[PDB]
């Protein structure tokens, strides 16, 4: 039986764009280039998958006749996007599809559906949060993950659950981002670890309530993919193998030096002195008597200093950080002012969300560890 | 520019 | 004497941000990278050389001392765009200047001023017309504009003068775009045609009061080999283009087998979606007649698609080919609600021209060419 | 992809 259906432009481009958005820019083969269009008495399903992503979302419509049909999907994404803002008829007549609406009618060729990969099944459903927290969590973690395939234990944001509680963490070698968040969970015996695609996963954070799936009990990330459902759509990544670095001998108990700032103030103060940094390299931080004197440069190009006030104590210290770095740091912490924790200017500085020492470290649900470069 | 001291890794 | 003054900052940022527009990205040499800033009488010059633009700009200042010095230009305008909402300071002191502003201190090498080239006089005063009607102008026939080097006679703006006549054109070979507009000019016997590099000129026109073009005078217009532009404290010199602009005016048509009118929105979209499939968005057809434009593109192996849109047409129906990124060019260049339409036959140019929503078509022709104060003449592309 | 008939120029 051939695919006949009709639903609101809006709707369809919604769906399709949505899984399209996901396609390989460069598909490993040809058919990895359509997306699936599935009508049934349950709907239209629009799905995509390229072997280790998969998009699948489903929309009323009206099914005058059921069936399956893959077209080329970037392409049916632009034109329901540009089409009249009418009802969209998509009847398929064996090898092409007669695509009308308004006064436009398209006639596209079909793909070889036999040769496209099926969509895995997603694992038993693990556990819930708001699509908020899901999106702010993500982003602050996804941050300081490495960006080279060539390192997967670094591509990854290492997700531990434990019952309620959810760490993430990523890191690239040089910044780590851990968030610990509560959840619904779904089953009881849960105590694992996956690593799950940083791309992937801040791209389906970056799109109500989220589901993830990974499996029940002890059963958790044995399948190798975590599912992400909400709102009709539902995808599917594959989890990472790599091991995740021991992260948590990282994490200072002590400091010797604590401070804290205006956020805002002190991006805009790093963007400002930066201007004559050398290819943008560092950016120093001279801390003492309550005040931050940010500077940069060398006599070649130009000097640059600006003083802010800030709250410090314990041990001062100049220390020196790459300023794209620490400008994504202080906008991954979501509130108005900063806190520091130091040691020494080779040493790992703390950044969280906001009498002479040491200073212990402060329990928090955020932190960003940012490594130094040396004056 | 240092890496985090991540053992292995740096 | 050592230059040191105060400004406010927005004023500074602005003046030099302007200038520093058109430096070099990669100079030469670092005093290529400069803008000079020169102090004096309750004023500040900023003044920036380039081969091809030269600028100044002159705001109030607080000046202390008198000087002149130069420094990175592109840094400075970075540098004050971004300095707190405070009185910006500036001092040299000896081979470095000291720039504060609030908390912020930079301290900044300059350069050897004697090195700096000297920017060219400007010609004198030509005419004058409103800003607003300049930049207009430009944008609508710059978009035709050649955009290689190796066919200069392309890369071109034409800008004839006839008394209180301006005529601008420009063409790539598949389009021109002619534009005519009055202006005031200032002095009798202007007879005259230049070139101006077709970028430089269109960039540029990005607000003010009245503009000033400084070409030369009576029958010197031209002889200097530099287009200056005036207006609002600001001033630059454009180096003409040596190379000679094609012989246009034979290709106007002056009657039309055919005529259509569309809406410029309606026709712009349908074009957009029509050529999704269309092969390196190299065409798209035009079928006309009965009011109706059967708009279509594509082909069997990737797909086919078609929209029709009403119009006002009469003459002798015709289907007729175009670039569709070519044809979107001229659409958006009408600035018209509407777009009028005039044909010969599918293998020779269309006319484009401004139409209103209070404009309407009619007999079956022919049709005499309209009377227009811009025009887009477009080549078709040959039909599959 | 015909030219403009400008003389000369195509």
């Amino acid at each position: 039986t051939d695919l006949k259906f009709r639903l609101v432009r809006e709707s369809f481009a919604d769906a399709v764009s949505w899984v399209a958005k996901n396609l390989p820019t460069r598909p490993a083969v040809p058919v990895l280039s359509g997306v699936l269009l599935t009508g049934s008495d349950e709907g239209l399903t629009i799905s995509g998958f390229d072997y280790e992503v998969s998009a699948e979302v489903r929309v009323p419509a009206e099914i005058a006749s059921p069936g399956t049909v893959l077209v080329s999907g970037r392409l049916l994404s632009d034109i329901t996007r540009a089409l009249p803002n009418k009802p969209v008829d998509f009847y398929v007549d064996g090898n092409r599809v007669a695509l009308t609406c308004g006064n436009a009618r398209f006639s596209l060729p079909t793909m070889a559906v036999e040769d496209y990969p099926t969509l895995p099944t997603l694992p038993e459903d693990t556990g819930t949060l708001p699509a908020e927290l899901f999106s702010e969590a993500i982003g602050q973690v996804a941050i300081a993950a490495g960006r080279d395939d060539t390192l997967p234990m670094l591509t990854g944001i290492r997700v531990e659950i434990s019952g309620e509680k959810v760490v993430l963490a990523a890191t690239d070698r040089f910044r780590l981002a851990v968030r610990e968040l509560t959840w619904n969970a779904l089953s009881p015996d849960i105590e694992a670890a996956v690593l799950v695609p940083a791309k992937t996963l801040g791209e389906a954070a970056k799109a109500s309530e989220v589901r993830l799936s990974l499996g029940a009990g002890m059963g958790v990330g044995k399948d190798g993919l975590l599912g992400i459902s909400g709102d009709g759509k539902r995808s599917t990544t594959r989890l990472l193998d790599a091991e995740f670095p021991k992260f948590r001998q990282l994490l200072p108990a002590e400091h010797t030096a604590v401070a804290s700032a205006d956020v805002a103030e002190l991006t805009e103060a790093i963007k400002l002195v930066a201007l004559v940094a050398d290819r943008g390299a560092q950016v120093r931080m001279e801390f003492a008597d309550g005040m931050l004197r940010l500077s940069a440069g060398a006599d070649d190009v130009g000097r640059a200093e600006e003083d802010i006030a800030v709250e410090f104590a314990g041990q001062p210290l100049t220390i020196a950080f790459n300023p794209t770095y620490l400008i994504d740091g202080l906008a991954s912490l979501h509130s108005e002012r900063v806190s520091f924790g130091f040691t020494t200017p080779g040493k790992p500085a703390l950044l969280r969300p906001a009498d002479q020492g040491p200073f212990a470290a402060v329990p928090t649900d955020y932190v960003y560890l940012l490594m130094p470069v040396r004056l | 520019v240092p890496t985090l001291p991540l053992v292995p890794x740096g």
